[PDB]
């Protein structure tokens, strides 16, 4: 899954 | 379809007294524990970081985590106290109109404000509790151990095996609970509102939630600044922005609801219960 980014 | 009649407060509030809107779902973020004395994340020049943001990013973190948590230290509230807006979301549970509230924060104050397990996911994780970074091991510790540490200067490390220890964020760079992914699956497959606050919607995969509802679903922003949404232009059809504190908006909008009374109350003694312990 997507990881958690600033955008 | 159109659902709301305008696209104003007052229409969002009169399409939630229609039969209609059953459902609703919050997305939250660090503007609605702001008046909770809790700081928005987004001293420290002595660590000399390469860029503000390597704070909050797994792979620095691993290997320098001195920074975070003297940042920690004075971010740490004395109480913790949910605001007016997190108790809004629980008139909402409590009125059987909460289907799920997706929360960016990390500080617990909708598990204070009687939101339970079931009724949210914590995107980002939680602070509340903390664990060993190594996957043979994963030793937990509570908040009060993870406090001493912070507090006393001492960095987090496992008694077992030594290794690291942190709280249970989801830090940049790192994969979000299944509990994300899993229930927006099913949540935003009908729902008849989505309530969006205190957020800016710039961190992913948060902030791809929003377009996730159906395409009549409305959509109404509570947030000092605006953000796919379409406030203003000659095809908007849905989305309402209310300019302000979360609090003043969440007062703004249960006056309308005939809830204003019904939610100062509720505010008034569940911190008075909070202040007394
Ligand atoms: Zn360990």
């Amino acid at each position: 899954t997507a990881r958690k980014s600033t955008g | 379809e159109r659902l709301l009649d305008e696209l104003t407060l007052e229409g969002v509030a009169r399409y939630m007294q229609s039969e209609r809107c059953r459902r609703v779902i919050c997305l939250v973020g660090a503007g609605i524990s702001t008046s909770a004395g809790i700081p928005d994340f987004r001293n420290l020049e002595k660590y000399h970081l390469p860029y503000p943001e390597a704070i909050f990013e797994i792979s620095y973190f691993k290997k320098h985590p001195e920074p975070f948590f003297a940042l920690a230290k004075e971010l740490y509230p004395g109480q913790f106290k949910p605001t007016i807006c997190h108790y809004f979301m629980r008139l909402l549970k409590d009125k059987g109109l909460l289907l799920r509230c997706y929360t960016q924060n990390i500080d617990t104050l909708e598990r204070i404000a009687g939101l339970e397990q079931e009724d949210l996911v914590e995107a980002h994780g939680t602070f509340y509790t903390s664990h060993c970074v190594s996957a043979s091991c994963r030793h937990e510790y509570p908040l009060s151990w993870m406090k001493e540490k912070i507090f006393s200067e001492v960095t987090p490390k496992c008694e077992d095996c030594q290794s690291l220890v942190k709280p249970d964020i989801v830090f940049f760079g790192e994969s979000l609970p299944a509990r994300f992914f899993s229930c927006m699956q099913s949540d935003f497959l009908k729902v008849d509102l989505l309530l969006v606050m205190g957020t800016s919607l710039q961190v992913q995969p948060f902030a791809s939630l929003i377009s996730k509802a159906p395409l009549s679903t409305p959509r109404l922003l509570i947030n000092k600044e605006k953000a796919g949404m379409d406030f203003d232009s000659k095809k908007a059809y849905r989305d309402v922005a209310w300019l302000g504190e979360c609090d003043q908006g969440c007062l703004a909008l249960a006056e309308l609801l005939g809830w204003k009374k019904e939610l100062e109350d509720l505010v008034r003694r569940e911190h008075a219960s909070i202040d007394a312990q």
